[PDB]
RNA sequence: CUGGUAAUUGGAAUGAGUACAAUCUAAAUCCCUUAACGAGGAUCCAUUGGAGGGCAAGUCUGGUGCCAGCAGCCGCGGUAAUUCCAGCUCCAAUAGCGUAAUUUAAGUUGUUGCAGUUAAAAAGCUCGUAGUUGGACUUUGGGAUGUCCCGUUACUUUGAAGAAAUUAGAGUGCUCAAAGCAAGCCUACGCUCUGUAUACAUUAGCAUGGGAUAACAUUAUAGGAU
RNA sequence: GGGCUCGAAGACGAUCAGAUACCGUCCUAGUCUCAACCAUAAACGAUGCCGACCAGGGAUCGGCGGAUGUUGCUAGGACUCCGCCGGCACCUUAUGAGAAAUCAAAGUUUUUGGGUUCCGGGGGGAGUAUGGUCGCAAGGCUGAAACUUAAAGGAAUUGAC
RNA sequence: UUUUUUUUUUUU
């Protein structure tokens, strides 16, 4: 949210769902952040290099947190040639 | 017996996006059904979705993005005068800076704002958010 | 669930007024009844007082409340009135001209006396609160 | 003096964490209340609401114990809630400011129409419930004032919102969940997604992650 | 309050079960709500079983066995410790006892 | 579901999305027609025709090769009955379900049947009635429905 | 220096009243103006309801003792009464305040917008005419540039017309205000053509543009179109 | 017409302070059937019907498709495994609802609108009075008011019993 | 499975 002369107004913008882009709110202690460490071509982690996703307490509620990470880190690795 | 396939449509896809699914079913398929989702994509709220004939009233898939709230249907079909958009727009929508109610004019299915630009009135069909 | 149909406004119209009967307030209202009531309709009504009468007070309470038995005089009904006050009976004789009021809660008993609906305001054309306060005098005759 | 227990108490002893903001934004749980008296505690104001008694039956008569609701706020965006039950109405009323404390949360204010000046109304149509109390913001013009009850309009007031619309229904002579559905409704604000925030979020190290050496120690 | 699911019998789909006469006191009681009990125990009890195996008539001989389906209507099942109050976490245990 | 009953089943046939007949199949549409017009010369109705060629001629569908379905043809060559076929037989079933009570007065089973029967008729009667299927002097009447068969 | 109190002191001010006079007025009266009078306990003396909670204000003092009484409701009173009868003090409004059909609060009549398992509540079950409701399908696109190419109704847009008074509202120092429709410059033997706007108005009727969503009627024994 | 059994009413025997009862004994009507009435039940899932969506799992009834190996049997039937449709239910779970008890429908409801019928409006008086209508009768259906009253009532908690 | 009836009004 921005006022009209453009200036940011919103005391802070929450993260969102890496699944289901739902907002992730202050009290909501079942989310989580999850890091992902990239390999160079020896299958050494470099430092400071990861993806990160987050997840909201209502999918990982449901068990459906499994998959759809999976799928979210398939495809970030596609695009970023970790493999 | 099945009375209105908007409402039908609208139903599945408010029911899908609040369980999180990627992908909804439509059935029946509708030129009025197709208008709305056409009105939605216009503004963002889904993705691409693809009709499937099936030599009957059809068949359709939606990507949900996952930014829909709540899309409904309104019945009766009530008149709308280009006067009444404001009290229709309080009553049912969140807030004056989103949201659209879908019309059925003379000059074509359409959200609310471009009613008032067009100076047309109607009948109003629903709303998404 | 309710009907929705366009076509469908005589219905929902009939339906409400149907409905609206059970409704006490507006059959109280609506049926004609309040003429057919000691007061028939007023604010306040001009009697006679018949006799003096002491009312048990309800439980948990304890207390004998000095009520006097008023015929109307404009349809000779015959009510229960309270007077209120210490004392203030001794204001009222019999054959005494009363004007009446409503106890406050509308055709409807208040706190322990039982069955009693109306109060005094004024015996012999004086109003009992001056008479309490010295204010005036109960005309002799 | 203070002794952290825990590594965000640590961090906002250490000064690590300068802004509620930033715990807001990772969503981490807050469970020592000189956290808050560090980082908005200079500008939080307290009121206590209601102290309410209840009774136990007990084999030699009733043991009466006093309900202490608390309401706490900075009035510019932060609010929270506390309840606390004791044998002395002292001690009740302390636990629940230490609650109340606890449980500030960021209150999101948007514009009714034209988007100058500061946020003076919820930003869109929120409702909170608590047992059969339920309790409707509607986003009012500049000018409309506060148009609520005195407990959701002081629960208001400590949010810091201008003018707001408000229904209830239910029991709300039950102060708790009157109190309690206002508090669901104010929380609601920030959970609702907008166009606004359609922009795809861009992660940030978590206060742990960031400052996982220092709390190596 | 509704404290059973099935309401204290066992009638789904069904308008009408016919009844059957508690074995205790004579009472009607719907069938599929009758506490059943098969009974199946000698005829000899154990204490005189050496007795009467040592008057057997034959060289070898099987002795007989009783069999007894008992239906109680509630009270007398309750009475008769045949069934008992469980707590509310308990009732909903359908399996026999061990 | 069901009119008159709470049975749900969804039981159908499934019409394959092709339209056209198939390679194999080489009769010509005028053959069709012929047999058909010769089928309900012999007294069959369109359902008992199509099932016939179905089930023997290798005629899955009569649309698919003739153009159109079987009532049309009837019609086109003058063989279609005076009154439809399903308002025929719901009128045989209860014209069978009143000569059955005419024995059994206690049978109030059959009572019930013949009042949702009768009342499928004449819902069936009205439409048919409204289509023109039907003369607007028609009108079923229990006592002498067994002459209309 | 800064504030609060005092039937202590001190002089100032003034209208309620009174009254020449003028003014007002059809004639009177009132108002406005104004000679002479008119204030210290400024006796030129403010009242109506309350003081447990809702709900602002006393665990003060005396009397009564489930009596008398209060109390819209919950409750007070049985010999230590914040609740009655009184004194003092205090609180609310104030030249006003108390008491005895109708609106709100009432989403407790619910179209917006309520309920029907156990709180009040779904007919024992099915059929069924009125009523209400009723699946999908018929011309889209580009090129260009409002313009060119390939039966009856509902509904909506626009316009006319639609008494004033009342409502909203523009202007205007009746000393202010409720009002009223006045009025303003300058003292010119006058002027501002002075002003006395504007908006709103269910349904139904009249005229007009649109042809999405809907309703009724029609379709193939060709007796069809040309 | 039947009338075995049991058994309103009734009669006795007990118990009891009394016992018009509970317990025991004998029994009329009834209980059964036919013809004609009656139309009410906690007639209950205390939960209208049609339609859409909406988590998982194992059982089971009917039909059907596929696979596979046996049968003291006559391609079939019985059993085994995998599926589809329809049905009576059950178990787990909340991301749902609810005042909760609970409910996978009592969900998709202040983010309120799929179609449609019935029906409640604090507690009593009262399902009463009156009128009408049906019934042989018993009674059924329709159905008020005067007046009275601050609670009655639902779910759940602790204690006491 | 013999028999077991009752506890003035207000208030704590
Ligand atoms: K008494
Ligand atoms: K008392
Ligand atoms: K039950
Ligand atoms: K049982
Ligand atoms: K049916
Ligand atoms: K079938
Ligand atoms: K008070
Ligand atoms: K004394
Ligand atoms: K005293
Ligand atoms: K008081
Ligand atoms: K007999
Ligand atoms: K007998
Ligand atoms: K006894
Ligand atoms: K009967
Ligand atoms: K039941
Ligand atoms: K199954
Ligand atoms: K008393
Ligand atoms: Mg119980
Ligand atoms: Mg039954
Ligand atoms: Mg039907
Ligand atoms: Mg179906
Ligand atoms: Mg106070
Ligand atoms: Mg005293
Ligand atoms: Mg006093
Ligand atoms: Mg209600
Ligand atoms: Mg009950
Ligand atoms: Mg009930
Ligand atoms: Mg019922
Ligand atoms: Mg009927
Ligand atoms: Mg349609
Ligand atoms: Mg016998
Ligand atoms: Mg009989
Ligand atoms: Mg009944
Ligand atoms: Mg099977
Ligand atoms: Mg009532
Ligand atoms: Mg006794
Ligand atoms: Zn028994």
């Amino acid at each position: 949210m921005q006022n009209e002369e453009g200036q940011n107004v919103d005391l802070y913008i929450p993260r969102k769902c890496s699944a289901t882009n739902r907002v992730i709110t202050s009290k909501d202690h079942a989310s989580v952040q999850l890091n992902v460490g990239h390999l160079d071509d020896k299958g050494l982690y470099i430092p400071g290099s990861f993806t990160t996703f987050a997840l909201c307490g209502f999918i990982r509620a449901q068990g459906d947190a499994d998959s759809a990470l999976d799928r979210l880190w398939q495809k970030k690795k596609v695009e970023a040639r970790q493999q | 017996v099945r009375v209105s396939v908007l409402n039908d449509a609208l139903k599945s896809m408010y029911n899908a996006e609040k369980r999180g699914k990627r992908q909804v079913m439509i059935r029946p398929s509708s030129k009025v059904i197709i208008k709305f989702l056409i009105v939605m994509q216009k503004h963002g709220y889904i993705g691409e979705f693809e009709y499937v004939d099936d030599h009957r009233s059809g068949k359709i898939v939606v990507e949900l993005n996952g930014r829909l709230n709540k899309c409904g249907v309104i019945s009766p079909r009530f008149d709308v005068g280009v006067k009444e958009i404001e009290g229709w727009t309080a009553r049912l929508l969140p807030s004056r800076q989103f949201g659209y109610i879908v019309l059925t004019t003379s000059a074509g299915i359409m959200d609310h704002e471009e009613a008032r630009r067009k100076n047309v009135g109607g009948k109003v069909l629903g709303f998404f958010y | 669930g309710k009907t929705r149909g366009m076509g469908a406004g005589r219905k929902l119209k009939s339906h409400r007024r149907r409905q609206r009967w059970a409704d006490k307030s507006y059959k109280k209202s609506h049926l004609g009844n309040e003429w057919k009531k000691p007061f028939a309709g007023s604010s306040h009504a001009k009697g006679i007082v018949l006799e003096k009468i002491g009312i048990e007070a309800k439980q948990p309470n304890s207390a004998i409340r000095k009520c006097a038995r008023v015929q109307l005089i404009k349809n000779g009904k015959k009510i229960a009135a309270f007077v209120p006050n210490d004392g203030c009976l001794n204001y009222i004789e019999e054959n005494d001209e009363v004007l009446i009021a409503g106890f406050g809660r509308k055709g409807h008993a208040v706190g322990d006396i039982p069955g009693v609906r109306f109060k005094v305001v004024k015996v012999s054309g004086v109003s009992l609160l001056a008479l309490f306060k010295e204010k005036k005098e109960k005309p002799r005759s | 003096k203070w002794v952290p227990v825990t590594k965000l108490g640590r961090l906002v002893k250490d000064n690590k964490i300068r802004s509620l903001e930033q715990i807001y934004l990772h969503s981490l749980p807050i469970k020592e209340f000189q956290i808050i008296d560090t980082l908005i505690g200079p500008s939080l104001k307290d009121e206590v609401m209601k102290i309410m008694p209840v009774q136990k039956q007990t084999r030699a008569g009733q043991r009466t114990r006093f309900k202490a609701f608390v309401v706490v706020g900075d009035g510019n965006g932060h609010v929270g809630l506390g309840v606390k039950c004791s044998k002395e109405v002292a001690t009740a009323i302390r636990g629940a400011i230490i609650l109340a404390k606890l449980s500030v949360i960021p209150v999101r204010r948007g514009y009714w129409g034209n988007k100058i000046g500061k946020p003076h109304t919820v930003p869109c149509k929120v409702t909170g419930k608590c047992g059969s109390v339920t309790v409707r913001m509607v986003p009012a013009p500049r000018g409309a004032g506060i148009v609520a009850a005195r407990v959701p309009k002081k629960v208001l007031q400590f949010a810091g919102i201008e003018d707001v619309f408000t229904s209830s229904r239910g029991s709300t002579k039950t102060l708790g969940n009157f109190v309690k559905a206002t508090f669901d409704c104010l929380m609601k604000t920030y959970g609702f997604l907008t166009p606004d925030f359609w922009k795809e979020t861009r992660f940030t190290k978590s206060p742990f992650q960031e400052y996982a050496d220092i709390l190596s120690k | 309050t509704f404290k059973r699911r099935n309401g204290g019998r066992n009638k789904h789909g069904r308008g009408h079960t016919k009844f059957i006469r508690c074995s205790n006191c004579g009472k009607c009681c719907p069938k599929d709500k009758a506490i059943k009990r098969f009974l199946v125990r000698n005829i000899v009890e154990q204490a005189a079983v050496r007795d009467v195996q040592e008057a057997c008539a034959f060289e070898t001989y099987t002795l007989p066995k009783l069999y007894l389906k008992m239906q109680y209507c509630v009270s007398c099942a309750i009475h008769s410790k045949v069934v008992r109050v469980r707590s509310v976490t308990d009732r909903r245990v359908r399996e026999p006892p061990q | 579901g069901r009119m008159h009953s709470r049975g749900k089943g969804i039981s159908a046939s499934a019409l394959p999305y092709k339209r056209t007949p198939p390679s194999w199949l080489k009769i010509s549409a005028p053959d069709v027609e012929d047999n058909i017009c010769k089928f309900a010369k012999k007294g069959l109705t369109p359902s008992q025709i199509g099932v016939i060629l179905r089930d023997s001629h290798g005629i899955a569908q009569v649309k698919s090769v003739t153009g159109s379905k079987i009532l049309r043809i009837l019609k086109a060559h003058g063989l279609a009955p005076e009154i439809p076929e399903d308002l025929y037989h719901l009128i045989k079933k209860a014209v069978a379900i009143r000569k059955h009570l005419e024995r059994n007065r206690k049978d109030k089973d059959s009572k019930f049947r013949l009042i949702l029967v009768e009342s499928r008729i004449h819902r069936l009667a009205r439409y048919y009635k409204k289509t023109k299927k039907l003369p607007p002097v028609w009108k079923y009447e229990s006592t002498t429905a067994s002459t209309l068969v």
